[PDB]
């Protein structure tokens, strides 16, 4: 049964002594909220304070009928839900959009940790396992980009190697990177190294972007988006993908399936990127079709390797052969596998999928030249647009205040206290009265930044390189139309948004088919992408189909395409040829139906 | 009335690599889009010269390492993306670099030929132990934009190359403002103050001839 | 169901008075009726009542 | 008739050929059979030109059958019978 | 036009491609053409231009609930992998850009390229085939842009305040150029009142019949009072459109297309639309519509207000302790009184903010939004429900803005679970009701122009009460518009306002209006005397064309599509899987449909008066008696086990507040005389087979109005008349109709009067009233019987009686490969 | 460097006053780059010669009408903000109306000095009804672009005067949109059209080239600081 902590209240005053229950004794008390207020080592200040009860059923009650307390808030979300900051202010189903899109980001090349962000990213980081911590105290003896060494105090010297471009189970990358110096006093738990989506040992999934929430000339509309070529130039939302194939080397009772490089008559052309062995040599690129590893089943013998597929390409980052002559370990029947890697960098682009932690998703309508992109006064050109009109029927504002407290984040503040501390920040933590640019904080779910205390320091907002603020105290600039050259005649809304970059890419997704294999069972063509195969004409289709009155589609559909095995033929024919494309004399299903109709003694006469 | 004061260009030296220029007088309407006309071609149209391909030793591709360095060829490339150079030949030719040892390497390693300058000669590359060995040969070549990689089978008879992304613009920002000011408080006019900063590549003051250059050569179709 | 339970209340509504010992009119029928203004004084009690049983007890 | 350049497909315009038939459904048989006979036309070379008028109009570049059927359409140079 | 990448292309037209490289000489084969294309060689991407041109292709993106899911576009060869798609074209797909995939088709041969090019083009399909309503018309930023554009802005600069004879008027622009000019200025905004002189703009009637006399020429002159925003909208109507001078609200958009569709070709709303299109795309980037956490205000009240109903709310559960109250009745107080403030709130919140609020704007301009999500997000959430579906008392009185507690949060989160579920299920029983219609309906194609009938049934056109002008019907462009008169329209005098045959609409239905009349005869499908389906004239017009409907054209699918894909905007029936009938309370949405449709025996069933007359009425305990007593017959008949839990009739005349049916009244035949429904078979028994089709069109009616579904009855007229379409026998007559046994109507009458020799005593069979279910089983045809289960006792009956297929219902044309006798499919065309 | 193709312009004569340019193929992004800079010189760099006030006899303290003419003041200004007027003084210019009698007034009824044109004699200016009379003043004077009307005139040296927002420019409307186009198969380059509205006073390919030559003088003065190493053609 699952456990969760409580505080033991005893008479009003929050007892710092800890019970781990469960749901049956949770039942039997009155369990308190973590917000719930404090004044002298624990008693609280209201009277009618909020709870829970049995049956989930919240009630306000007398603060002596407690018994016990939350330890924290954030205690019933998880990790990639208290990674969400201001969760408080966004719905549930975008909450939950963002928590399974901050699941399926794909990691880029060089990572950037969130300006505005949880206090919940280091540890998710060091309790996952891609970072590397130092087991014992000591310094640095060595730093390379694979091995680190260390000089513990007790003299054992340690050796950490590091995964460089390794697949992942789903095609991302999984190189580690040092981020230590030699002669570095590293303690125990410290970080040695960032996977690939940390910067400095805390979760880094996405980047950190210019926004302007405004709509732009349509190419923004209906949750689509925008983007500089920036992120393109500097290769910012750029990633690396790694793709697996095998090829095995069988019995077969008529040989040998052989490997070798003297393929049936083919263009020696083709056998030019292949080595001895006939397997493919590192470090070449590769294209659909192009031989990988020139494998030879007997007959005396045929062509059957391993090609490119459709839609692919890369470079060859490394081989992993497995072959009988060491008798490691192969199946029945097998002697030699063959696994290639290729890599491709693929850099974002119109259709790719993008995203926030709130839910906020889209799609890249149009990618935009710097010198047409919505700038500053200062000559800052925006990353990306976003359009208003999604946001407050979504129900997703928290990306508002994640923006406003960028802004205040990469533009440092400074609350002036020369006259005390204002009224908007006498719940302030010191230390936070004032910081420099690019600086990170944390606003944790339900306990962080309010709007007392990022409406007033969005004044502050330190000036920029010229003392001139470019952003007032609503979170608005004044930006130009970087086409016309005019000030758009109304403030925008501008800052720093941390964005996410998905699995679901369009190099995945584009799929088109004119012929290709078929089922033999239904006899029609296959069903998927990696099968080549073509897309489900249903009835609702057909009924929208009648509803025109188009009857020459849906024949066309539904025997010269799918089943008619003997039409098919005809009809490439005819294109290929430039003749008009036949049309079937007389219905083609029937046949058979006829035949074993007459079969039954059932006189049938297809009438004229 | 009719103003007969012709428009006047002024130049302000704000630092090396910014300047402030000023042109007074201007007609109502007519300073923004000078301005953005500008801060376009300049963005977007002014030649340079970059880094288009490289050559490391031992390595056969962008995604392994070199040994005693620290910095795979990844990040090897994406600083090298941050290299400013000059070339005043409109031809490729190769650089080279060769380091060894502990030490750290710098932009300042790079034995450029006759014709071409390094302007960061503090830039960070990597940083090696007593095992590294950084042998690279590095391709300069003039353009404008941004180029990427020219993938290497359509150049032909080549192997261990490694394009990069080439990005030919010594500008670096560019902003203005127009001041609406008066003439005596008489009639309307305009002064527009532009900003530009560049990467040392190249001055300003060039930059914005170029343009201008480049916009004469345009507008002129108008006329016959 | 706040509908139909008045169609059904239509048909008698009011069962019975019950005066106490302290002249506090409890008027009993099969709906609860109280008064939104006056503290949300009840003018008609639920047949289910705690206050409506003594009427069957 | 007071409208603009039709783009494309959309020359000739629909309204205008829907008088030049019966209805829609009619008009779509009206062109395709006219560009099966603009086809077969075309593949035939050796044959002699008969009982394949050809297209009654100027083509363009390629202005596949069914265009240079719908112009004809357009320009009354056909005519239709029903079943 | 349609967006279409240069790998996605490639392939679908692969063929063509090989054709053009061999005869072009670069293949000299089509093994080498072949290889080439694959090898994707710098030559075939000049090809694929001289291909792509003029071949549309077919977007789909499913579920796929009517035909505008499917539409035909020209392919645009694009650099990329995503397809580009028009913007209005986004609202039939139901497509938006978070990711959705769509799929494309080709079509090969001349018939099905045609088929695309001019019934499938996205350019001709700008309206709904179930309301007329036009669906490609400008959404959220074009609808901001315009409402932007075209409203008024008091004190802005440039306006026209008349100078009081200091300078004669300072505001007044001999032109619209002369205006832009200004606005560059700086001197003029679009949205300021001001006086134009324009030359090129038509007038309005009410100026035109006042300054022009022999019809306003292009070129004469007037003077506008009215904004320069309001000019360049008018700019992209076309050239004859009068001037509008209105706030371009999204239902005005809408009047305005309707209009022009009314009174234009196709092609010109086409281009217009677009023109709207690019105008509000550029006046929404400039219209200064953003979000800020200081454009969301909160007003002041709010808190009085939840202090104000906490006193009631503590009141309550005083006496709740007390004993005066249960707890299911406590909650259910409660949230009574949690319902009265969120609405106070939203009250507030409308008031308090500002017009030129950019989160008001978008709301109030019909781009986008609700005033419940205004609320939710600066005002109050409010209450929400748990997994059983009822409602937490405690409410939550905290915003998206101020952020949410733990608990709040928490509690939210049980409905918000329980909405990703009830989103599917209801797709299921919309599925369910639509195969149903689908099946009876498939075979109610339009096969003839004119039945030359002259039956119909009386729509109701207007009203008027004590005052003198008529007010008109609110269910009028459902009933009469889009219809064919049956009478020649006429006035008291005695001529005729509107003659037979006409296409009634808008400006008809405005001039019936004018000159005062409250009910004309109308024809319908219910009375189409057409052996094969229905004739045009009786159906009507289409509401995609806006012109009298073809002869082919399929109108049951559209029909059974119209009715089922709003099915998920319905009431159901409670998905959890076991509990009480909760038909205890009145559940009237999807249950009452499907009942309406099978005419099966209602529940809440309340008997209908017999014979006309007046009534008496008796009650005992928890009986009603009631005796009606017809004027002129006798025989006095009685309604005795009356329940009285079920509530008599509710009259409601103009004065008298009647209400309840009481003792001495009048009661006509067909008068119901409870508070429910009406068995449709009595209806039926008593009046006929003409009114009974009346009630059940009626009440689905009122079902899918109740919820806010609009639907032309012609549809709900085609479902109806394909479910009493046939006679049981008692009376073979002269002719030999074996009597006990279920036949057509058509054939009825056909094989009862021809017969002139031997016809010494006609037939004689009275109708049946049947269910959709059923109504699909009676078909016709042995093959579609034999595409169900007894394909024995089919076959034999058929071979030993010789028959034939006629091959109608198209059911079974499929079976067989052929075309389908519907469009182009059908003799006429074929 | 060097550009590719030498881009090209054409002109197409939709009316006499008015036409529509084509300049393509443009390199991408330079369709915007100078789209609205043609047209601001265009409406704001030309000079050209315009009514700025008028003077009635009869209307010096109601603004309202003036007996003997059918036509409003408002009206007659209207009129008089088309009237198409040249010059070469380049200073405030006097003239004057005068049409005692009545009947119907143009401008072929005004007597300009040998210095002054007006080319729109044919356009109405004001119906004079039976025994009407009328007198007007006109300031006519040069300038560019168009200037509202100047009541800084506390205590105006003349009474009955009536300042007029002057339409300087010889060109009314102009209007550009930038479309995409293809070379040989790369695309995403800019197609630029240009649509002129210009008066009677000069045709709208002199405008495009005065603008042209404006345009030329500035991004001289730009190029005047190093000029090399720019784009050529
Ligand atoms: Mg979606
Ligand atoms: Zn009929």
């Amino acid at each position: 049964f699952i456990e969760t902590p409580y505080r033991k209240v005893e008479n009003g005053v929050v007892t710092d002594q800890i019970d781990y229950l469960t749901a049956d004794e949770e039942d039997r008390h009155v369990v308190a909220q973590a917000n719930s207020p404090t004044d002298e080592n624990g008693r609280f200040t209201e009277d009618r304070v909020m709870v829970r009860k049995k049956g989930g059923e919240v009630e306000f009650v007398s603060a002596d009928q407690v018994d016990y307390m939350d330890v924290s808030p954030r205690q019933m979300v998880s990790v990639a839900t208290a990674m969400i900051p201001f969760l408080e202010h966004d719905d549930a189903n975008r909450a939950l959009m963002g928590a399974n899109m901050q699941r399926q980001a794909v990691p880029l090349v060089r990572s950037e940790a969130p300006l505005v962000g949880t206090g919940m990213e280091l540890r998710a980081a060091i309790d996952a396992g891609d970072v590397v911590v130092a087991d014992k105290t000591g310094v640095i003896e060595e730093v390379s980009a694979d091995y680190i060494t260390v000089m513990a105090d007790d003299g054992t010297r340690q050796s950490y190697r590091l995964r460089k471009f390794a697949r992942s189970n789903h095609g991302t990358c999984a190189n580690q990177r040092p981020i230590v110096d030699a002669g570095q006093r590293v303690e125990a738990g410290q970080v040695i190294a960032d996977g690939p989506c940390t910067q400095n040992g805390e979760m880094a999934l996405g980047k950190n972007l210019l926004v302007a929430i405004m709509p732009w000339e349509g190419h923004n509309y209906e949750d689509a988006i925008i983007l500089s070529n920036r992120l393109v130039e500097e290769d910012v939302l750029t990633s690396i993908h790694i793709e697996e194939h095998e090829i095995d080397a069988r019995d077969t009772k008529l040989g040998a399936e052989e490997i070798t490089r003297d393929i049936p008559n083919v263009s020696d052309e083709v056998l030019a990127d292949l080595d001895e062995r006939g397997i493919v040599r590192i470090g070449a690129e590769v294209r659909d079709g192009d031989i990988l590893v020139g494998k030879v089943t007997p007959k005396e013998v045929r062509d059957t390797s391993l090609k490119v597929p459709h839609g692919e390409s890369g470079k060859v980052i490394g081989i992993r052969v497995f072959s009988r002559e060491d008798d490691d370990e192969l199946p029945a029947g097998v002697n030699e596998l063959v696994r290639v890697y290729v890599a491709q960098k693929r850099k974002i682009s119109d259709g790719d999928k993008l995203a926030g932690r709130h839910g906020n998703k889209g799609v890249i309508g149009k990618i935009l030249p710097v010198e047409d992109m919505p700038f500053l006064p200062d000559g800052t050109p925006v990353d990306i647009i976003l359009n208003t009109h999604g946001v407050p029927r979504r129900m997703n504002i928290g990306q508002i205040l994640e923006t406003h407290l960028g802004w205040v984040a990469k533009a440092g503040w400074n609350i002036d206290v020369a006259a005390g501390v204002p009224d908007w920040a006498s719940k302030l933590p010191e230390e936070l009265y004032s910081a420099p640019a690019d600086s990170t904080v944390a606003t944790p779910v339900f306990d962080g930044a309010q709007e007392g205390e990022l409406a007033g320091l969005l004044g502050s907002t330190l000036p920029n390189r010229d003392g001139e603020v470019m952003v007032d105290a609503d979170g608005k600039s004044t930006l130009f139309d970087g086409r016309s050259g005019e000030p758009f005649p109304y403030p925008v809304t501008v800052g720093y948004m941390y964005i996410l970059k998905l699995h679901h890419l369009v190099d995945d997704k584009i799929h088109a088919r004119s012929t290709g294999p078929y089922s033999m069972i239904t006899q029609q063509p296959l069903g998927g992408k990696a099968q080549f195969g073509g897309q489900r004409f249903g009835e609702m289709e057909c009924w929208a189909m009648q509803a025109y009155g188009a009857a020459y589609t849906l024949q066309e559909l539904l025997t010269i395409k799918s089943d008619d095995t003997v039409g098919r033929v005809k009809v490439y024919e005819a294109i290929v040829k430039g003749e008009n494309i036949p049309e079937p004399g007389i219905p083609e299903s029937f046949k058979v139906l006829l035949k074993e109709l007459q079969s039954l003694c059932l006189n049938v006469e297809v009438l004229s | 009335m009719l103003i007969s004061q012709r428009p006047t260009l002024s130049e302000e030296t704000v630092a090396e690599n910014r300047s402030r220029f000023v042109i007074e007088p201007l007609e109502p309407g007519f300073g923004y889009t000078l301005g953005n006309s500008l801060r376009r071609t300049l963005l977007s149209s002014i030649p340079g010269a970059a880094v288009t391909s490289i050559r490391i030793d031992g390595v056969l591709h962008e995604f392994t390492t070199v040994p005693g360095v620290k910095e795979d060829v990844t990040d090897i490339i994406l600083n090298l993306k941050g290299l400013v150079v000059s070339s005043d030949d409109d031809e490729p030719v190769t650089m080279y670099l060769r380091k060894q040892g502990p030490g750290v390497v710098t932009a300042g390693d790079i034995v450029p030929p006759a014709g071409v300058t390094v302007h960061n000669p503090d830039m960070h590359i990597a940083t090696l132990n007593d095992k590294g060995k950084l042998e690279v040969e590095l391709v300069v070549e003039r353009g404008r934009g941004y180029v990427p990689a020219v993938q290497n089978k359509a150049s032909g008879a080549e192997i261990g190359r490694i394009p990069v992304d080439s990005i030919y613009s010594p500008v670096l920002k560019v902003t203005y403002k127009v001041e609406a000011t008066r003439v005596e408080q008489r009639t309307d006019f305009d002064k527009l103050i532009i900003d530009v900063e560049t990467k040392n590549s190249i001055s300003p003051r060039d930059a914005l001839a170029s343009a201008g250059g480049t916009l004469v050569e345009l507008f002129g179709l108008a006329r016959e | 169901k706040d509908i139909a339970r008045l169609n059904v209340a239509d048909n008698g509504l009011c069962f019975g008075r019950l005066d106490t010992l302290d002249d506090a009119r409890l008027y009993i029928g099969r709906l609860g009726i109280f008064d939104r203004d006056n503290d949300f004084e009840p003018l008609l009690l639920d047949w289910r009542a705690p206050m409506a049983r003594p009427f069957y007890v | 008739s007071a409208y603009d350049t039709p783009l494309g497909i959309t020359n000739p315009p629909i309204d205008e050929l829907l008088s030049r038939a019966s209805s829609k459904y009619a008009l779509v048989i009206y062109a395709a059979k006219r560009a099966r006979q603009i086809n077969d036309y075309y593949n035939q070379l050796g044959d002699g030109i008969l009982e394949y008028v050809g297209p009654l109009v100027e083509p363009g570049l390629q202005e596949k059958p069914l265009s240079i059927a719908l112009r004809e359409i357009h320009g009354d140079l056909l005519e239709h019978t029903e079943g | 036009q349609c967006g279409l990448p240069k790998l996605m292309a490639l392939e679908l037209f692969k063929p063509f491609v090989m054709k053009r490289l061999v005869d072009l000489n670069h293949a000299q084969n089509i093994k080498s053409a072949k290889r080439m294309v694959e090898r994707q060689r710098p030559q075939v991407w000049d090809v694929l231009e001289e291909v792509i041109a003029e071949h549309p292709v077919l977007l789909n993106r499913a579920p796929t609930l009517h035909r505008l899911g499917i539409q035909a576009f020209e392919p645009q060869l694009v650099e990329g992998k995503a397809i580009q798609l028009h913007p209005l074209v986004c609202e039939a797909f139901n497509a938006d850009f978070d990711g959705d995939q769509m799929a494309v088709h080709l079509p090969l041969s001349a018939e099905a390229q045609a088929e695309a090019r001019i019934l499938m083009l996205s350019s001709n399909n700008i309206l709904s085939p179930a309301s007329g309503k036009p669906l490609a018309m400008p959404r959220l930023d074009m609808v901001t842009g315009l409402y932007y554009l075209t409203t008024l802005v008091e004190g802005a600069t440039g306006e026209y305040q008349a100078a009081t004879k200091d300078a004669p008027e300072q505001g007044v622009y001999s032109s619209p150029a002369e205006a832009i000019m200004a606005m560059d200025r700086g001197a003029l905004s679009v949205r300021a009142k001001i006086k134009v002189r324009l030359t090129e703009l038509r007038p309005p009637t009410d100026l035109e019949a006042q300054l022009f006399e022999n019809g306003w020429k292009p070129g004469d002159a007037w003077t506008a009072e009215t904004t320069l925003g309001r000019v360049m909208f008018n700019e992209l109507l076309p050239k004859s459109y009068p001037f509008v001078n209105e706030q371009m609200h999204k239902k005005v958009q809408a009047r305005i297309i309707n209009d022009l569709a009314e009174r234009f070709p196709m092609i010109v709303v086409a281009q217009t639309v677009d023109k709207l299109k690019d105008a509000g795309f550029y006046w929404a980037t400039r219209s200064g519509v953003t979000v800020s956490m200081a454009d969301v205000l909160v007003p002041p009240q709010k808190q009085e207000i939840l202090e104000r109903h906490e006193a009631e709310a503590d009141a309550i559960e005083r006496k709740y302790q007390r004993g005066a109250l249960n707890h299911t009745e406590r909650n259910e107080s409660l949230v009574k009184i949690w319902q009265d403030a969120t609405e106070e709130v939203g009250k507030a919140l409308e008031e308090f903010y500002p017009a030129d609020n950019p989160i008001i704007t978008i709301v109030k301009s019909g781009a986008t939004g609700n005033l419940t999500q205004t609320r939710t997000l600066a005002g109050m959430k409010g209450l929400v429900t748990n997994p059983k579906g009822e409602f937490i008392p405690r409410p939550i009185k905290s915003s998206f803005r101020e952020g949410l507690t733990v608990l709040e949060y928490f509690i939210n989160t049980h409905g918000a679970r329980k909405g990703l579920a009830d989103t599917a299920l209801r797709t299921a029983d919309s599925g369910y009701l639509t195969r149903r219609l689908v099946d009876v309906s498939q075979d109610v194609i339009v096969r003839e122009h004119d039945c030359e009938t002259e039956r119909g049934i009386n729509v109701t056109l207007a009203e008027r009460g004590p005052d003198g002008t008529l007010i008109r019907d609110a269910h009028v462009e459902t009933s009469a518009f889009a219809r064919t008169l049956a009478t020649d329209a006429v006035d008291a005098n005695g001529n005729v306002i509107i003659e037979r045959g006409h296409d009634l609409g808008d400006p008809a239905i405005d001039a019936l209006l004018a000159a005062g009349i409250t009910t004309v005869k109308v024809r319908s499908v219910l009375t189409c005397t057409s052996a094969t389906g229905v004739c045009a004239m009786c159906y009507g017009r289409s509401m995609a064309t806006g012109k009298l409907v073809d002869i082919g054209e399929a109108v049951g699918i559209v029909a059974a599509q119209s009715i089922g894909e709003p099915g998920t905007q319905l009431t159901m029936r409670t998905f959890h899987q076991g509990g009480v009938t909760g038909g205890a309370d009145i559940v009237g949405g999807l249950p009452r449909v499907q009942e309406l449709f099978e005419a099966r025996v209602p529940r809440n069933k309340a008997p209908i008066a017999d014979v006309a007359g007046r009534v008496r009425l008796e009650e005992s305990d928890k009986f009603f008696k009631i005796t009606i007593v017809p004027d002129d017959g006798g025989e006095e008949v009685v309604y005795d086990k009356l329940s009285k839990r079920q509530r008599l009739r509710v009259i409601t005349h103009e004065d008298g507040t009647e209400g309840v049916l009481s003792d001495g009244d009048h009661v006509e035949v067909g008068d119901q005389l409870m508070e429910g429904a009406a068995d449709p078979h009595e209806v039926l028994r008593v009046q006929g087979p003409r009114e009974v089709q009346i009630h059940l069109v009626k009440e689905v009616q009122e079902v899918y109005r109740a919820q806010g579904v609009s639907i032309h009855d012609k549809h709900i007229e085609v479902i109806v008349r394909q479910m009493l379409r046939r006679v049981t026998i008692i009376d073979s007559g002269s002719t030999e109709f074996l009597p006990g046994s279920l036949t057509e109507r058509a054939e009825f009458e056909a094989e009862n009067r021809r017969v002139v020799a031997e016809g010494g005593e006609p037939a004689a069979g009275r109708p049946v009233l049947m269910g959709i279910t059923k109504a699909s089983l009676a078909t016709d045809s042995w093959l579609s019987a034999a595409s169900f289960q007894e394909t024995t006792r089919v076959l034999t009956d058929a071979a030993i009686n010789c028959r034939s297929d006629k091959l109608n219902g198209l059911k079974e044309n499929v079976i067989i490969g052929k075309l389908i006798p519907a469009g182009t499919g059908i003799s006429r065309y074929r």
